[PDB]
């Protein structure tokens, strides 16, 4: 186990050297994509059931 | 001793880390997600039963076509389905009856399973001579298969109980690329978009984020007090899920290099199997030993809606690539979709 | 009906594993039962091209064993040499050893061929035929077929429904023999049947036990000279015994008719005797009870031993006490208190010997129930010879009646071979008697209570043997029926084949066994085991319901209105039941079902995706 926390160490060294960001941008960013990207989300915005193939759909190409 | 004058300084490295993160958090998600709308009662309702297997579902997964499903079962068969119509389109005798897990190559050519047999079969479905075969078998493992998911027709990746996960070359037949860090049995993964990184969770109560180019681990999250079910990734592709026994979900962000929330409630006891989001990310859907499975508000934390329709735990689940619908399969023997 | 039939071929999945638990499924297990035999060289003969040469050489010097004289084996094995030795050889196709073909040659180029000459070529095919051989015969159809008869054999429940009755042939002590047959085959048999409530009342139970126990050390290797035993079973009122058949009545019943025989005619029974004898001495079974009375006659008239109840087993305790008739036992067996063996059947012999000749024992002067006076002639007369008798037939008496152990005939030396190297049998072969080719001198004309403490003292009383059901198989139905489920099969095959066949559910997956049983809700269903679950269908259709090795809490053994029948104790509470076709099978579902779901549960305890949890 000697050569082996040695591994655990110089590993650690590479976790802590990344440049890190604020959870405040990391929130915000996330924030807008949902916002962005809302009106695509089926399961938020309904689509016709004309093209619901769970639902309405008839015609399947 | 030489030990301790090492343990020691895990301990310094360990307090760096949680000193960095400490000063990155000035907010917090819930609270600058407070001032938007609610998301509203999401009540779906299942659409499509899949009858079949004959015995408990343990994993499923779509195909790129938001049609197509394959499912993997206790009854040592494999099925593929046609979500449109209820139609099968394989089932899939296997040579182990030990299966737990499945995936579909985007390319819709191949699907892939394993289990206990500590090995991972790719089977072809558009062989030359049009049948379905066996075209080969991934042995390299010391552990029993528990996720994997294709990058395309060549590569895959695995995860083990050996703890490790792994890159493959399927020609090639060996581990082109292999994962050490894990200390328990590593049970799920996800592949990013851009398939330059994936996250792996394990019974060791941690995710990881892997280069698959490179081979190293490069960052480690913890928060979770019990082993990590499953896992999913935000749809951007900064931010990933997980649902553990503890029975919580939590969404990390791998910029801010944290945990944003956690999602859970006092009323729910027993531990998540799966988990995933809508196509915007804005839901998380999350499977639950018992029989139900939950929609969370992914920025404001609060339950949204509940699929209650089997009779057994929800052994797993998944939106569809468009987003226009949710599978879920489950320890009654049944997948149901809901919309 | 009565007649027999074979299970279908699936059997095999479960005799296969049955047979290799017991370690019966070895070249030298198979190839020394008949059945076992019959089918392992049709598959030599018929269907494997390296394997013939080795069988036909086989057979051929089988058949060289059983010729008679020298004249003919001169003769028979010039011709195996040149054929088997010398055309294999000039064709590089010889697979035997540099010392195989010299042993042979030394000896035919000297014209010294006893029935032996080929023993060395003997073992050296089987090591031929042990290996790849034997494996491929494994692989095969008629491996198939020998389970499909082993099955039936290991699945024999016998009643008195299993055999047509004719006539009565004699009355015992404890019950009568009538003579019968086998409905099955034809196989003209007897069967001595013994009233329970008669045995416990005359207090027989001990020579009862006996019968049998020794019945059975005595009727491997189909012998001539005694009456054997191929069954037993009970009834809730009586014991059956099926032996082989004797009509013409005892040799006391012949002495009663036909008068004192002549010194060449004594000698027949005798040569048949002492054959007899031989077959229970290399088995150490001292009989004890030979006399006139104990010995029958076929409808050609030739004998064999008959009552075994007061034989026995002296391999390993030696007897000491006084057992037989009065006028025909041997001076160890008198004195109270002395170990003997074989030796008691020689000086018995030749008391019964005398008897026939002079109409009385030797010893017997008209004595009736003093028994007292004849045991004091035997330890003390000499007994004295007429003058009649050959001095050829005087010395074999004289050798056989020593009353002292050291001295006589068949005791110091080797055994039984003594006797037949005495002066009176010289004229005899001893191989043409055993092949029962002297011809014999007569041929017979035309003719209250019940407990279940005394029921458990028959527990592990039927019996069936192997070697001789075989036997019997052998010689009446086998071929016609083989022949028989050969077509039922293919017909089978060629229906699977118009309907669209399933390329058998069993295969390339990690099935363990498969088989039909019944269940309940019976409904008989074919099976398919696997490591995880186990799951059924019915005809036509495939597997569309199972039961896991998880939800399986305990396989026990229930009887089921007088059947033999599987528990299956489940998770909720919920119970299932099983039943299969035979014994065997029963014996293997029960134990690969046990293996099955231990070792499941074992698995899934380590696997935290499949365990229960909270």
């Amino acid at each position: 186990s000697i050569a082996q926390a040695r591994k655990l160490v110089e590993q650690l060294k590479m976790e802590a050297n990344i440049d890190r960001i604020k959870v405040s941008k990391a929130a915000a960013d996330l924030m807008a994509y949902c916002e962005a990207h809302a009106k695509e989300d089926p399961l938020l915005t309904p689509v016709p059931a004309s093209e619901n193939p769970f639902r309405e759909k008839k015609f399947f190409c | 001793s030489e030990l301790d004058q090492l343990r020691q300084e895990a301990e310094q490295l360990k307090n760096q880390i949680r000193d960095a993160r400490k000063a990155c958090a000035d907010a917090t998600l819930s609270q600058i997600t407070n001032n938007i709308d609610p998301v509203g009662r999401i009540q779906m309702r299942t659409r499509r039963t899949l009858r079949g297997h004959l015995a408990k579902i343990y994993a499923m997964h779509w195909g790129t076509d938001s049609r197509l499903l394959v499912s993997a079962s206790q009854d040592g068969k494999l099925i593929i389905w046609d979500s449109y119509t209820t139609n099968k389109v394989h089932a899939i005798p296997l040579r182990s009856s030990w299966v737990m897990t499945c995936a579909y190559a985007p390319s819709g050519n191949y699907v892939a399973c394993g289990g206990l047999d500590n090995i991972c079969s790719i089977y072809n479905l558009k062989t030359r001579e049009g049948n379905v075969r066996v075209s080969r078998e991934l042995a390299g493992h010391t552990g029993y298969l528990s996720c994997c998911r294709f990058l395309d027709d060549n590569q895959i990746v695995t995860s083990s109980g050996d703890t490790t996960c792994a890159l493959w070359d399927i020609e090639t037949g060996q581990q082109t690329t292999t994962f050490t860090g894990h200390t328990g049995d590593v049970m799920s993964l996800s592949l990013a978009p851009d398939t330059r990184l994936f996250v792996s969770g394990a019974c060791d109560a941690s995710a990881k984020l892997w280069d698959v180019r490179e081979g190293m681990c490069r960052q480690t999250f913890t928060g979770h007090e019990s082993d990590i079910n499953a896992i999913c990734f935000f749809p951007n592709g900064n931010a990933f899920a997980t649902g553990s026994d503890d029975a919580t979900c939590r969404l990390f962000d791998l910029r801010a290099d944290q945990e944003l929330m956690t999602y859970s409630h006092d009323n729910i006891i027993c531990g998540i199997t799966s988990v995933s989001f809508s196509k915007s990310g804005r839901l998380l859907l999350a499977g639950y030993d018992d029989f139900n499975c939950n929609v969370w508000d992914a920025l404001k934390a609060d339950r949204a809606g509940v699929l209650a329709g089997h009779d057994n735990r929800v052994s797993c689940l998944g939106v569809t690539d468009d987003g226009m619908a949710v599978a879920t399969g489950s320890w009654d023997s049944f997948l149901k979709i809901w919309n | 009906s009565k007649k027999i039939l074979l299970p279908e071929p699936s059997i095999r999945s479960v005799m296969q594993k049955y047979l290799e638990d017991r370690g019966e499924v070895t070249f030298e297990k198979i190839f020394s039962q008949k059945l076992g035999y019959l089918l392992f060289r049709d598959f030599c003969l018929k269907h494997l091209e390296e394997a013939k040469p080795l069988v036909e050489f086989y057979e051929e010097i089988k058949k060289y064993e059983k010729l008679e004289t020298e004249e003919e084996r001169l003769v028979c094995s010039r011709e195996i040499f040149d054929t088997y030795i010398m055309k294999e050889l000039l064709a590089c196709s010889h697979p035997f050893s540099k010392s195989a073909i010299e042993h042979v040659q030394g000896h035919l180029v000297k014209k010294q061929v006893p029935p032996d000459l080929f023993q060395p070529y003997i073992e050296e095919i089987c090591q031929n035929l042990r290996g790849d051989v034997f494996q491929k015969f494994i692989e095969s159809d008629k491996f198939t077929r020998f389970c499909q008869w082993k099955n039936v054999e290991l699945n024999i429940h016998l009643t008195m429904n299993d055999f047509s009755v004719h006539r009565i042939i004699g009355r015992g002590g404890f019950g009568e023999v009538y003579g019968c047959r086998k409905a099955d085959t034809g196989k003209m048999y007897a069967m001595k049947c013994l009233d329970k409530k008669r045995i416990k009342m005359k207090q027989g139970e001990t020579l009862a036990l006996n019968e049998r126990i020794m019945l059975s050390l005595v009727s491997t290797g189909d012998c001539p000279f005694i009456v054997c035993m191929s069954y037993a079973f009970h009834t809730p009122d009586k014991l059956s015994f099926i032996l082989d058949l004797m009509n013409g009545g005892d040799l006391h019943y012949h002495l009663s008719q036909h008068g004192v025989f002549s010194e060449a005619d004594m000698r027949f029974y005798a040569a048949e005797i002492i054959l007899g004898l031989e077959h229970m001495h290399n088995r150490f079974v001292v009989y004890r009870d030979l006399k006139p009375a104990n010995i029958l006659l076929d409808e050609h008239g030739h004998v064999r031993i008959s009552d075994l109840g007061l034989a026995c087993d002296f391999s390993k305790k030696k007897p000491h006490a006084s057992v037989g008739t009065h006028g025909y036992m041997a001076p160890e067996v008198l004195q109270k208190g002395v170990a003997y063996d074989s030796s008691a059947d020689w000086f018995s012999l030749g008391c019964m010997l005398f008897k026939l000749l002079r109409g009385h024992s030797p010893f017997r002067q008209h004595k009736t129930k003093d028994k007292h006076e004849i045991d004091r002639m035997t330890l003390t007369m000499a007994v004295e010879l007429p003058d009649s008798f050959s001095p050829e037939l005087r010395s074999l008496l004289e050798g056989l009646l020593q009353r002292d152990v050291n001295r006589r005939l068949g005791c110091l030396g080797r055994g039984a071979q003594e006797v037949k190297e005495s002066p009176f049998f010289r004229s005899l072969d001893w191989q043409m008697v055993f092949l029962q080719k002297y011809p014999p001198p007569l041929i017979p004309p035309r003719g209250i209570k019940l407990l279940d403490s005394d029921q458990e003292l028959y527990r592990n009383f039927p019996l069936t043997i192997s070697e001789r059901w075989q036997q019997e198989v052998a010689e009446t139905v086998f071929d016609t029926i083989n022949a028989e489920t050969d077509r039922l099969e293919a017909r089978k095959k060629t229906k699977n084949k118009q309907l669209g066949h399933e390329e058998d559910y069993a295969l390339g997956k990690d099935c363990i066994m498969h088989g039909y049983m019944s269940k309940m809700g019976w409904q008989r269903r074919y099976f398919y085991l696997f490591p995880n679950r186990l799951e059924w269908r019915g005809e036509g259709e495939a597997p569309q319901s199972l039961l896991t090795m998880e939800e399986i809490q305990s396989v026990e053994e229930t009887q089921i209105k007088e059947r033999k029948c599987l528990l299956l104790k489940i998770r909720g509470g919920k119970q299932f039941v099983l039943q299969c076709d035979s014994d065997p099978e029963l014996v293997q579902w029960k134990k690969e079902l046990r293996d099955a779901y231990r070792e499941a549960q074992q698995l899934v305890q380590r696997v935290p995706k499949m365990k229960n949890k909270p």
